RNA sequence: UAAGGUAGCCAAAUGCCUCGUCAUCUAAUUAGUGACGCGCAUGAAUGGAUUAACGAGAUUCCCACUGUCCCUAUCUACUAU
RNA sequence: AGAUAAGGGAAGUCGGCAAAAUAGAUCCGUAACUUCGGGAUAAGGAUUGGCUCUAAGGGUCGGGUACGAUCAACUUAGAA
RNA sequence: AUGAUUA
RNA sequence: CCCGUCGCUAGUACCGAUUGAAUGGCUUAGUGAGGCCUCAGGAUCUGCUUAGAGAAGGGGGCAACUCCAUCUCAGAGCGGAGAAUUUGGACAAACUUGGUCAUUUAGAGGAACUAAAAGUCGUAACAAGGUUUCCGUAGGUGAACCUGCGGAAGGAUCAUU
RNA sequence: CCGGUUGGCCGGUCGGAUUUCCAACGGGGCCUUUCCUUCUGGCUAACCUUGAGCUUGGCGAACCAGGACUUUUACUUUGAAAAAAUUAGAGUGUUCAAAGCAGGCGUAUUGCUCGAAUAUAUUAGCAUGGAAUAAUAGAAUAGGACGUUUGGUUCUAUUUU
RNA sequence: UAUCUGGUUGAUCCUGCCAGUAGUCAUAUGCUUGUCUCAAAGAUUAAGCCAUGCAUGUCUAAGUAUAAGCAAUUUAUACAGUGAAACUGCGAAUGGCUCAUUAAAUCAGUUAUCGUUUAUUUGAUAGUUCCUUUACUACAUGGUAUAACUGUGGUAAUUCUAGAGCUAAUACAUGCUUAAAAUCUCGACCCUUUGGAAGAGAUGUAUUUAUUAGAUAAAAAAUCAAUGUCUUCGGACUCUUUGAUGAUUCAUAAUAACUUUUCGAAUCGCAUGGCCUUGUGCUGGCGAUGGUUCAUUCAAAUUUCUGCCCUAUCAACUUUCGAUGGUAGGAUAGUGGCCUACCAUGGUUUCAACGGGUAACGGGGAAUAAGGGUUCGAUUCCGGAGAGGGAGCCUGAGAAACG
């Protein structure tokens, strides 16, 4: 099996170490996941000390946080559009960490309407008081508002789905948003 | 150390969410920590625009264990250098010593500017790479 | 070696148990417990090679299984349980109570005491933390885990316990000028009344320690064990009380009683 | 004898006897190669002894390949008719 | 005059004569010997299509006393 | 020019 | 006292045509088992939902007619587990072919070394050894060796105001 | 000046132990131009603090928590530490000895009790007192130390309003 | 117990070797051998091959028993005594053997885990699981085999196995059962506008992500966006709360969601006891088993500093196709070129890298001596490696396992 040790590598001086031991179980590795979208498959794997490890595959929906608001909703995933490690993961549509993807934007829009009462794109006393008090904070910036017009929002995956069975992440805002739109637009 | 966003990825300090809603002083935030053992986190690390998660001060690499001192001999690597540990091994039969050296490589932050010959002391941190275990914490030249 | 060890030969078992290098090529391995392997005295070697209350390990197992014996107020019917430092053992038959303390010659002593002096003990706090649900707690040198203590209790302090529960009767803080007991190293069994200490931030806090003949030395702060204030020990102490007189005075001593 | 072939080389495109003798290549080798040399008749600018590279030069063996062969058969165009 | 032949592979023959086999390009690898220049395409091995992409390689106009717009070649590498 | 072996 | 060629006997190692031979390690390339992981596969068993009839039984308009259970059989989906087989991948044994590194070993022949009670040819060295010896370099000759050029004294001179 | 070790009249005990002592030996402290880190604190310490000779108030490390400049080593002392067995070695009649860690003492009917020391352990790592020996940087086209000072730039920051 | 002697010469002094001499937990052999005590022993050449036979199985008071097994209950109508086989649960990864591999590798001393897994022990630790949560559902408790066995059997042989009929669980798959308060959301409604609100859903643990808190050298003034405590609305303003670390994004707490949903006892043995609302009503003891989290312990794995024999007739090595670093990701139990994508060209070297040999496992130690030292160390203890050479993998907390 895939080893994880350094008795098979070279030393730092440039010397092939000799074969001294056989491979172990406390030095192993395992194959990548190559996690995809649609028709949720989660195989679990027995690890060192019991301690199961839900190897994600084919994962359709995930959790996503909006950090300026501190909220976290379940959403679909359109697809990945940027990955720093490999454009191959972008093309072949394989979910991993740090992965820039697009999400439905409908729970955030409808939550915004229910929470602040302010339209996007294009009565009772209690809800009116709630929205009037929560005003002066519906002014986030141009890029996220435009993305809510489009109905497809850029998120960064911050989970490790092949290790957790959860594609979880957070919406991009401001600085890194501008950085990633610059990286995307380079033609 | 000219450009903080040199790499394709978005280098930042994890979990340090600079919130656009609150409008407080010092517009972007930066975590840090005193490494301990009587060392000082320099003002260049505080004021720095860099990230370097492998740095002991702003980063996440706790210094703990052995501490060593040596003179720098390499700088030709990216945020990593090599020093030389000159010491004297004793021979009882002949009852006298002999010079020996061990070229430990160490990691260095943008918080330090190190040229060759600059004696420096470092600290044992976790394995940074195949070759490295140590990280620079004090320099003793200019 | 492909998993945990289970056996123990003689000559890898420690010195201070004073087990003999003949009589079978195997030694009693301390099964896991509230004390370590080496700074622990198993009940088999206790009954069989300190008291001679039995002759063979089968007999010692017979005693432990028929439950004439009990440590810390509990039967503990395993033949290789670690009876460690400071601990209490109660025998209804003969109405004895042994206490496990050290002697200055570097051996596990046999401290005869009564039932009420058994019902309390001492324990050095090994560390302090915050448990789940915001419950501060501490853990001692005898695997005892205790919840909601006084905020004054910090590390290296000592607590005196009820033995019917794991709760606290009282505590003793750490500061300059307090009576102690040493447990670990060349200083095994000394009793030496803190004069000062030294920090060395980054590791290995050291402590200057001297017994009542003014005679000083230095030990690591994790090897010491504070037993109270100068003069009074909080417990009874064995013969000698940790002095370490010279080799020549003890030769002359034995030549005086012969 | 004018002086008697020195260094070197060889059954060499120079060696009659000769298919020289020994070894090797072979199942078998008047062939090939390495050695021996009283060399019928080798030999020093009538140039001797080597010699990388080069050769539509002469020779031997090995790998691949094949109607050259065992052992011939069939087909096409142009003839022959 | 041109071609192909099962099995074997120069047993044919004065003699591998004729014929076959090899063949471009890229990468790897390369002996004795030597006049040190070569031998060398030594020997020997691998890959090569179609299609959809990705990466790098440029020209000219622009800035108070880092970057944008616009125009056109095939070269090389890599992945499904 | 040379004077065999051993003592 | 002693040197070398040549001759006989025996041993030890070297060079040597033989693209020498065997043994072992490392290894390019090609084929590549077997488990493991992923794309499917679907025998097989099994739970649910109705599903109408060959017609008994009883309850009610007691006259046609109605209600449900029943041995029976399609038909449909809703699922659970699910082996043989299968695509792709990483681990990678083993074989074939080359290369390379070491360790032994055969060999026509060539050229050495050593040991041998009394082999042949000379007499080079030790006396000024009968041409003072020796050192380097070059040529010569059966063999020691001779000769040329420079050098030394370990010379046969510590010595010619 | 101080106090520790060694003896030393008188033995003032019948070979143990004492005072003032003639002498030596290293240790601790003060001064001689010799700061050989001080700010917050509580001990205010040694308290000029004195009540009649047992009283109310001197300068913080002599107790500590924190800041602070703490230029470097080699060396050496001491300690922590070096698993047992092994080696050296205390005590012990294995009947001696190799061994082993036991044994010994009673009113021998209740029982009692000393042991199982100590040392060595290369280099390397930790603390530690020293400052001889060997290097080691400091202040010279002064970006030099103390500065109660006096400004300006800068950020940090508790108490209140 | 810091020792010398014989041999070159006619003889002498020297250098220098040979030989003598003494020892060895250093082996082999010879010749001889009466006793007590202690005791090595197929390592060297072949880590060459192996017949036969053993070497790991296991229960209490206490997981499951109608043995169509054996005594007898007579305290027991379901057994309740003993008890093979079988299911289950543990262990079989320890021990024991050898020294072939391996020369910064193992190993020894010495650090770290602020970089991780850990059965078992040991100490603490799940009032919150009915999800239109009112008929949706047994909680004095719910469903399914299947072994052993019965009999039919099949192969020459195997610790070979099928077909058919039962039945069990701490085996599988499911599953409710106890308060009170406290904040968020909505939000009927009054409408108040100082604004009050009936009624409704959530909150335990665990996984995954994001955010906030997790602190605090010192003393006063001027106000506001809106008085905040109670009011003489002159403002007294105190009261206020956060632990450890050398040092952390530590412990820990709370918001917002994720989960195909983890754990929150349908288990077992003795003794059988009390309240009366006089009942198979309600409570009640000593235990065993297992279980989520944390600490501990026996471990495990990586890891800091220093140290290894002979060789330069081995002087350059590493990087094709990972060598050195960085960024990102995968994988891991976890850090880390451990592996992948892209990028920079680094890293080691006469202070002996790298390559070769080794009758090389390392060390604690053993022989020998005044001192210094030389040689050996497979071999009883510690750590490694292996099971004929290699490769792979299941079960498990723990194996790259060879009984």
């Amino acid at each position: 099996g895939i080893s994880r040790d350094s008795r098979h590598k070279r030393s730092a001086t440039g010397a092939k170490r000799a074969q001294f031991r056989k491979k172990r179980k406390f030095e192993l590795g395992r194959q990548p996941a190559n996690t995809k979208i649609g028709a949720k498959r989660i195989h679990s794997v027995r690890t060192r000390g019991g301690n199961k490890k839900y190897r994600a595959l084919r994962i359709e929906t995930g959790n996503f946080s909006w950090a300026s608001e501190g909220i976290s909703k379940k959403t679909r995933i359109a697809g990945v559009v940027y990955h720093p490690s490999n454009n191959e993961l972008v093309r072949t549509n394989t979910l991993t960490k740090a992965a820039i993807v697009q999400i439905d934007a409908t729970p955030f829009r409808q939550w915004f309407e229910a929470h602040y009462g302010q339209t996007l794109g294009k009565k009772s006393k209690n809800a009116e008081r709630k929205w009037a008090a929560r005003a002066a904070s519906a002014k986030i910036e141009s890029s996220v508002e435009s993305q809510f017009s489009a109905g497809r929002l850029y998120a960064c995956i911050s989970s490790r789905p092949g290790q957790s069975g959860r594609c979880d992440g957070y919406i991009l805002e401001g600085e890194e948003l501008a950085f990633y739109l610059r990286r995307l637009t380079a033609k | 150390e000219l450009t903080v966003q040199s790499e394709r990825a978005f280098q930042k300090q994890p979990h340090i969410f600079n919130n656009p809603k609150v409008k407080t002083s010092k517009r972007t935030k930066r975590w840090y920590k005193n490494a301990g053992l009587g060392f000082k986190t320099p003002k260049t690390a505080i004021e720095g625009s860099y990230i370097d998660k492998k740095c002991p001060f702003t980063g996440l690499v706790s210094i703990r264990g052995k501490i060593l001192t040596g003179t720098v001999v390499s700088t030709k690597m990216h945020r990593t250098i090599v020093i030389r540990r000159a010491y004297l091994h004793y021979i009882p039969k002949y009852n006298r010593y002999e010079k020996r050296h061990k070229n430990v490589p160490v990691h260095v932050s943008p918080a330090f500017r190190v040229q060759v010959g600059d004696i420096v002391t470092v600290g044992q941190c976790r394995p940074i790479s195949k070759t490295v275990r140590f990280n620079v914490v004090k320099v003793s030249a200019a | 070696a492909r998993g945990p060890k289970k056996h123990l030969k003689r000559l890898a078992a420690p010195h201070h148990w004073l087990l003999d290098k003949l009589s079978g090529c195997y030694a009693p391995r301390p099964s896991a417990g509230p004390h370590k392997l080496r700074e622990s005295l198993p009940l088999i070697v206790f009954l069989r090679n300190r008291l001679k209350y039995a002759l063979n390990g089968r007999e010692v197992k017979a005693i432990l299984m028929q439950r004439h014996v009990k440590v810390d107020g509990k039967v503990r019917t395993d033949t290789t349980y670690p009876a460690g430092f400071m601990d209490v053992i109660t025998l209804d038959a003969t109405n004895e109570n042994f206490r496990l303390v050290y002697d200055v010659k570097g051996r596990f002593a046999v401290h005869r005491i009564t039932d009420e002096e058994a019902s309390y003990k001492l324990g050095k706090v090994k560390k302090v933390q915050l448990g789940k649900k915001g419950v501060p707690y501490v853990v001692t040198h005898d695997g005892r885990t205790i919840r909601y203590p006084d905020p004054n209790i910090k590390v290296n302090d000592t607590v005196k316990i009820d033995l019917a529960s794991g709760k606290i009767t009282d505590f003793i803080k750490f500061d300059a000028g307090k009576l102690v007991y040493v447990t670990g190293g060349r200083n095994l069994g000394r009793i030496g009344t803190i004069v000062h200490k030294e920090r060395h931030d980054g590791g290995f806090d050291l402590v200057h320690i001297k017994d009542s003949l003014d005679n000083t030395f230095v030990t690591r702060l994790n090897n010491v064990f504070v037993i109270g204030e100068q003069g009074k020990p909080y417990i009874s102490l064995p013969k000698g009380k940790g002095i370490k007189l010279s080799i020549a005075e003890e030769r002359d001593r034995r030549r005086a009683q012969q």
